[PDB]
């Protein structure tokens, strides 16, 4: 699954939840992968896509809303986009996911 | 003299039992409430 | 405990004529008609009150300087800051998408 | 207090201090009960 | 296997060299089961017995993580740190820092250095000196007590954003009710995404409070193995100090640690025992020291290093009970059982290293002594009763204490203050049934401290004066100190004025109480009716 890898990343790796943190990490070049929820607004989604193209950061389109993505991460609040600074113990980066 | 010790031990134990029960009740209620709230946005 | 009444032709409790009671320097209570309150200018995109613009009656804007009814930013005095930011971002992204689509069309028509 | 658990100032203060006492006591309450 | 070579992640060559020079001949089970995981994206919760390699067990992964995350490089920023280490007492943190320095001794040159800084409350260095040398020296390891590290982190010159490793030693004590207020703030300042290591010999007691630290991917670790003797004596309180003497000059030991409830008690009884030794009451090659936690830091360090360095007795509070290890300690005496029983195992735990022949003794008040032993038994602790004769007391000991108190009024003040402090300390006691204020031998305890009058307390008035039958007036009692003698005489000459000030304060408090006018009205009615009945019944 993809939820197990995300949960392992949150448990052991390094991550940023939210649009502002994701954009800041994209600017700083510390992002390895950005997971985008399907519920995010179109303008912010396009801005994130352009920033990822500029920073050459891999993009994964999550199959669910921001609340499903928040539950997958392990937080009881909605998250619209996640950025993976360090995979840590998990292998989400290796499997092209 | 010892009646006060017996009374306060019994009272604190009953309070602890009621606290455990009410925490279990509220935990179930809020978990159901947050699940329903999270699912209502779609 | 003195009673006062309208000072103009209209005898009805209409929105146009509203009365306040004031004590004049003669020691007596007298009525005074109050004008309609001014409404803050609103943004043309979201309808929120514009920041940094004085609130006046429609004809009172003709007598004040331009700094009291504008903002130094583009669209200042017509649209708020967030709406202008969205407009800039949207325009740039639309232009980029047009460029990408044109390149894609050039490539897909280059096969033949 | 929003649920009308306290009826005036003294009740709230007494509840706070009693909560402090109980939060001091609960950890040893179980072993004391087992001892008797 | 317990071999350094066959560990999972192939420890760094200089860490291995430091280990080999230090030795240990192998790696302990704690270091075998904690180092692979604390450096492997897992938070750690470790319970282990005292002196089982725990300090190195959380120091080696710290250095491994520091090297791994490129903390020892020019890329590392200024005013930033990598790892934090917290301990409940200053001596424990200084000892941890000494261990880290010993490990870093063999750190190779020709590379960006790795340094540590100790942040403890001291009278030799303000927090601004700490900030200045933190900026100048740029360390990657911080070690300290919660108060000074909280003050240090609150300074705007220090940035905590690059921290990636937090270690709490004696984590059950740092999550205690008293320390939780400071540690909550300390963890609030630091980033949440980090690796946490909690280490404590009684980590099970802090049951659900470990998640207050913010563990992410945790693994609890429990390590288990007659090393030492646990005794107790049930005697009248007024004899307790005498019994202490009868142990000091008769038992066989190299180091004896005597625990006292309060700091003022430590100083007061230290002075009185020194006075007894002046008169040659106890004749032995014993050097007696006092060490409580309210001293200046330099004095505490000097006293501890003098005691650690020939037969020595230490009068210490619970500061020295936990963590610190003084070798060659033979005897441990707990003049009173501790306020919390969890620390009891620590107080008598200073001995028994490598199954050494060491004895622990405790004293009981004869009233509710039937409850302490079964309480420890339920907690899997067996206390074998010891019978000790009260040698050298026929009639004079309390008389000697009393006539020594009469020499200086400062001695009287210290004694009464210590007695009242002990009464307050007994008031804050867990296991209320075992330690009852009502059943407390107030007269016995007062006789123990040499006092000749019960201080005005609610406890004394309710649950129970002149111990010396011919009373002594305070007017002829001389303070013996020139500066304060004139102040006392001035206050004596102003007795009526201060009394009237307090009288006016009392009247104003009367008028400011709840519905005071109504209370005066009710008193008027009651007084009139009662004084009418006082004659109408007689007539
Ligand atoms: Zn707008």
């Amino acid at each position: 699954s993809i939820n197990q890898k995300l949960a392992l990343v949150i448990k052991s790796g390094k991550y940023t939840l939210g649009y502002k943190s994701t954009v800041k990490s994209l600017r700083q070049g510390k992002s390895k992968l950005i997971i985008i929820a399907a519920n995010t607004p179109v303008l912010r989604k396009s801005e994130l896509e352009y920033y990822a193209m500029l920073s050459k950061t891999k993009v994964y389109y999550f199959q669910g809303g921001n609340n499903e993505l928040g539950t997958a991460v392990g937080k009881l609040f909605r998250v619209g986009v996640v950025s993976i600074l360090e995979a840590g113990d998990s292998d989400i980066l290796t499997t092209l996911a | 003299e010892e009646e006060q010790i017996e009374k306060d031990l019994q009272g604190l134990q009953e309070k602890q039992r009621l606290n455990v029960k009410r925490e279990r009740r509220r935990k179930n209620e809020m978990k159901q409430k947050e699940l329903q709230r999270m699912q209502m946005n779609m | 405990a003195q009673r006062v009444t309208f000072r103009r032709r209209n005898p009805y409790n209409t929105r146009s004529n509203k009365i306040k009671v004031v004590k004049t320097p003669g020691g007596i209570l007298r009525a005074q008609h109050v004008k309609k309150l001014a409404t803050r200018p609103k943004c043309g995109d979201c309808g929120s009150a514009l920041q940094g613009i004085s609130t006046l009656r429609p004809r009172q804007y003709a007598t004040v300087s331009k700094t009291h009814k504008t903002v130094s930013r583009a669209y200042g005095g017509s649209r708020c800051a967030n709406c202008v930011k969205e407009r800039i971002i949207r325009a740039f992204l639309i232009e980029e998408q047009k460029i990408v689509k044109k390149v894609v069309k050039e490539q897909t028509e280059a096969a033949k | 207090s929003k649920g009308n658990a306290f009826k005036h100032k003294r009740a709230l203060v007494e509840h706070i201090i009693q909560a402090k006492a109980d939060a001091q006591r609960e950890k040893a309450l179980n072993e004391e009960a087992e001892a008797r | 296997s317990l071999e350094w070579d066959n560990l999972g992640f192939s420890l760094l060559p200089w860490i291995r060299t430091g280990l080999d020079v230090m030795g240990f001949e192998t790696m302990t089970p704690v270091q075998a089961s904690t180092i692979p995981m604390l450096a492997g994206n897992k938070d750690v919760v470790v319970d282990s017995v005292t002196g089982s390699g725990k300090t190195a067990a959380f120091v080696i992964p710290v250095l491994e993580k520091v090297v791994k995350e490129e903390a020892n490089t020019s890329k590392f920023k200024k005013a930033h740190f990598h790892s934090l280490i917290i301990a409940p007492t200053r001596e424990l943190s200084r000892q941890i820092e000494s261990v880290v320095l010993s490990f870093l001794e063999h750190y190779p040159s020709d590379l960006f250095p790795i340094k540590c800084q100790l942040l403890v409350g001291t009278n030799e260095a303000t927090v601004r000196d700490d900030v200045s040398n933190f900026l100048r020296n740029r360390p990657q390891i911080l070690i300290g007590t919660p108060g000074r590290v909280l003050d240090f982190l609150q300074m705007p010159a220090v940035k905590t954003s690059a921290c990636s490793m937090v270690v709490m030693d004696e984590a059950d004590r740092l999550l205690d009710m008293s320390f939780i207020k400071d540690t909550e703030k300390i963890l609030r300042l630091l980033p949440k995404q980090r690796r946490t290591g909690l280490f404590s010999a009684t980590m099970r007691s802090a049951g659900s409070d470990i998640f207050k630290t913010g563990l992410r991917n945790p693994v609890r670790i429990t390590v288990n193995s007659s090393s030492l003797k646990l005794n107790y004596c049930v005697v009248n309180p007024a004899e307790k100090l005498q019994l202490l003497v009868s142990i000091l000059n008769n038992y066989k030991f190299k180091k004896c640690i005597v625990y006292f409830p309060t700091c003022v008690s430590v100083s007061y009884f230290y002075s009185f025992i020194q006075y007894l030794g002046k008169r040659n009451i106890l004749v032995n090659e014993v050097e007696i020291f006092s060490l409580h936690g309210k001293l200046q830091t330099s004095a505490r360090t000097k006293t501890l290093t003098a005691f650690t360095d020939s037969n020595s007795v230490l009068f210490t509070t619970d500061v020295a009970a936990r963590g610190i290890d003084i070798p060659d300690v033979d005897l441990v005496i707990q003049l009173d059982p501790p306020t919390n029983t969890d620390m009891f195992m620590h107080r008598c735990g200073r001995t028994g290293r490598a199954n050494r022949v060491g004895k622990a003794i405790t004293f009981l008040n004869e009233g509710r002594e039937e409850d302490f032993i079964p309480f420890m038994q339920v907690k899997n602790v067996e206390l074998e009763e010891l019978d000790l004769e009260v040698k050298g007391i026929t009639a004079n000991f309390y008389e000697d204490f009393r006539n020594w108190i009469l020499e200086d009024r400062d001695r009287f003040d210290k004694g009464v203050k210590a007695y009242v402090a002990f009464i307050k300390y007994y008031s804050n006691h867990s296991a209320t049934s075992i330690f009852r204020l009502q059943s407390l031998d107030y007269v016995g305890i007062a006789k123990l401290y040499g006092l000749f009058r019960l201080p005005r307390m609610p406890e004394i008035t309710k649950y129970l004066n002149w111990l010396v039958d011919p009373p002594v007036n305070m007017d002829e009692y001389k303070y013996k100190d020139k500066k304060r003698e004139k102040e006392r005489q001035e206050t004596l000459k102003n007795i009526s004025l201060i009394n009237d000030k307090k009288k006016l304060k009392s009247e104003l408090k009367k008028k400011n109480l709840a519905w005071s006018d109504k209370t005066l009205t009710k008193e008027r009615k009651l007084e009139r009716k009662e004084k009418m009945s006082l004659k109408r019944k007689a007539i």
